[PDB]
């Protein structure tokens, strides 16, 4: 029979994205585990204890702190990162020395970090095979278009990596720091101006609804110990997550026209914090908050989200960033990348951002058909990188590219392997 | 239409006219002006439908490399 | 021990005749400032990446002044010179003569082509809207040629 089918090797596919790491098996369709990119630490006792499971971190503990690992898509705190990887392997009950491991990572990465990761995976965990495919190529693999312009809209970094014929263009990456973190800080300072104090979930033990903007009754369960600031920040991150999920909505730069009307319609919504303070949000504030991704009009410095330029006079915003990325491409392949725009990123779920992005791109780039491709399924938007990793590991011909432990020893220098075998 | 335009015949008519004859005359006039504008745009080398032929690499079109088979399995 | 593990059938490698230091004597005659190191680097890049010009120029690291068409022209002229020097004793025909033929390219034409394409892509919105309207109206007049021709013949 003709070999249309691909061969599956049971190879684990690992991801190290900025906010969440998504492990899974080879030929499946969904990641088995997706832990957040944080690792706990408790030093109350003389010894040291680590807490890595997502559920176990959220509970209060006497002396407990939470430290970030994935800063900007590059691995940091490698000593804790390897511990998290080992725990994640142990929970999955993976069998070493008989399963290849495919590791995905961002476009920009330190060479020393790659060397350390490969050395640990090949000499400590004793995995037989390894590989390091770049994240934008892997996302393109997930969506099945081998010639596309990946436009990521993640939490920390917005990355636009052009891809020609299935491989990324390293020098053509445009990295802007205006991303979900910018929205988080901006909405935090908006909450600060309004005087609303967000309380964590664990503090609330008995509460009653109160729609008035004034303070509301909320019985507090106070523990004997003291709570760290990082713990409270991580807990508040969840509340900002649902609040960004629900409140935000973007419109095509017509906010100034209906600025007066929106108060007249009284279309404000309420977001109930665990405290119970159902804070009203006028439609103008939500619309401006959503549009802030596309033009950073906020002049309050963004609370440590300062002015940034490509590969980081005025921050450009998403639409002009995409226009700049398109312009630098050669005219030979510019229409090919224009007609195939893959927009990944969980922040794309904000209604209307993709539609007005398409409108701005087609208006500001006349005569070049710009069709934006996204995904209807939520799991495809959220974990496209792992989908691409799984499909690449399941591919038959790809198997002539695995990096072996004996091959790594014989070559010795990681420079030769990284340039050729990636 | 331009080998013998109708706008020359209509003033010289010896038979009863009709709206339809003037319809046809206006339509051929529109044909003429559209073609004239097309030619004027082509002369200025601003016509998108006319482009220079692009070079083709002889090596790529002959044999399939490993990456292309991998991309078939991809799709 | 089914050595034909499938998928090895596709371990096809694109073949590009190579040059060594000795063969550079034939290449000695040919802001360019080309030399042995740059040529061998170009050939290694073209052998590794399966002749994809944008990825080759992007992964290129010897020096940044090298432009797409310069690389293309240098590669084509080196290939044709080597091939002709390799069909000198026994005349080359068929497929190989045909490639030699195509490789009688020209770098100036393409830069003209690329400049022309950029100029067209840089046109104002009004001009390109007018062009689109002209094409639409031309096709609209196209679709009813038969009836118009018959009516003109009758008139
Ligand atoms: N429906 C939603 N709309 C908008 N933002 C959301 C939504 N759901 C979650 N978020 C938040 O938006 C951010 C999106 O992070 P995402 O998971 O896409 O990043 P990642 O996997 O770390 O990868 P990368 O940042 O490199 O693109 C997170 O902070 C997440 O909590
Ligand atoms: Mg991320």
């Amino acid at each position: 029979p003709q070999v249309y089918g691909a061969d599956e090797i049971n190879a684990v596919v690992l991801d190290a994205s900025s906010y969440r790491t998504k492990i899974g098996y080879g030929s499946l369709d969904c990641p088995i585990l997706n832990l957040p990119s944080y690792y706990g630490h408790q030093t109350k006792d003389g010894s040291e204890k680590f807490i890595f499971e997502e559920n176990s971190m959220l509970i209060p503990r006497p002396d407990y702190e939470i430290k970030k690992i994935m800063k900007d898509g590059i691995i940091d705190d490698f000593e804790g990162a390897v511990k998290q990887y080992n725990y994640m392997f142990d929970v999955l009950k993976l069998k070493p020395s008989e399963q290849p491991i495919l590791v995905i990572e961002s476009t920009q990465n330190e060479y020393e970090k790659k060397t350390a990761l490969l050395k640990q995976l090949l000499k400590e965990n004793k995995f037989v095979a390894t590989f390091l495919i770049k994240n934008p190529t892997c996302v393109s693999f997930a969506h099945g278009r081998p010639n596309c312009l990946v436009v990521d809209l993640g939490h920390d970094l917005v990355t636009i990596t052009p891809i020609l014929d299935g491989i990324s263009l390293r020098k053509q990456v445009l990295g802007t720091h205006y991303a979900g973190a910018f929205l988080s800080q901006q909405l935090r300072q908006l909450l600060n101006h309004k005087g609303v104090e967000v309380v964590p979930v664990y503090k609330v033990k008995s509460k009653v609804p109160t729609y008035f903007p004034d303070e509301a009754k909320f019985e507090e369960r106070k523990y004997d110990f003291d709570i760290s600031e990082s713990f409270e920040n991580f807990h508040k991150l969840r509340i900002l997550r649902e609040m960004k999920e629900t409140l935000l909505q973007a419109l095509p730069d017509s906010e100034t026209e209906k600025l007066k009307e929106q108060e007249t319609e009284e279309d404000t919504r309420y977001f109930e914090f665990p405290n119970g303070l159902n804070v009203p949000f006028t439609k103008y504030e939500r619309v401006r908050l959503a549009n802030s991704l596309f033009n950073p009009s906020e002049p309050y410095t963004g609370e440590s989200g300062p002015n940034i330029v490509v590969e980081g006079d005025k921050p450009r915003g998403l639409t002009s960033l995409v226009n700049q990325a398109l312009n630098h491409l050669d005219v030979d392949l510019k229409p090919q990348l224009a007609n195939n725009i893959i927009l990944t990123g969980a922040t794309s779920l904000i209604p209307g951002v993709a539609e007005r992005l398409n409108q701005e791109l087609t208006a500001m780039n006349p005569g070049l058909k710009v069709r934006i491709h996204s995904s209807a399924n939520v799991i495809e938007r959220t974990c496209s990188a792992w989908i691409g990793g799984s499909i690449l590991s399941s591919l038959g011909t790809f198997h002539q590219l695995w990096v072996s432990e004996n091959e790594y020893d014989e070559v010795g220098a990681k420079k030769l392997i990284m340039d050729r075998f990636r | 239409t331009q080998t013998f335009p109708l706008a020359k015949l209509l003033p010289r008519s010896h038979k009863s006219l009709t709206t339809d004859a003037y319809e046809s005359a206006l339509l051929e006039g529109k044909i003429a002006v559209l073609y004239s504008r097309i030619e004027e745009l082509k002369r200025q080398r601003k016509w998108s439908l006319r482009q220079p032929k692009r070079f083709i690499d002889p090596f790529t079109r002959e044999s399939p490399t490993h990456w292309d088979h991998l991309l078939a399995e991809m799709k | 021990k089914n050595s034909p593990y499938l998928f090895e059938k596709y371990n096809q490698k694109i073949q590009i005749p190579s040059f060594t230091k000795e063969e550079y004597d034939e290449f000695l005659k040919d802001e360019a400032s080309w030399d042995y190191d740059e040529t061998v680097h170009l050939f290694q890049l073209c052998e590794k990446w399966d002749l994809r010009w944008p990825i080759i120029v992007d992964r290129y690291e010897y020096d940044e002044r090298s432009m797409e068409e310069l690389k293309e022209r240098f590669y084509k002229v080196s290939e044709r010179i080597l091939r002709h020097k390799y069909r000198n004793v026994t005349m080359d025909d068929k497929t190989s003569l045909l490639v030699q033929t195509l490789s009688s390219f020209d770098k100036r034409r393409e830069t003209e082509r690329k400049q022309y394409l950029r100029r067209l892509l840089s046109r104002s919105p009004t001009e390109i809207a007018e062009e689109e309207s002209l094409v639409i109206e031309a096709r609209k007049f196209e679709l009813a040629a038969k009836k118009m021709l018959t009516e003109r013949a009758s008139l």
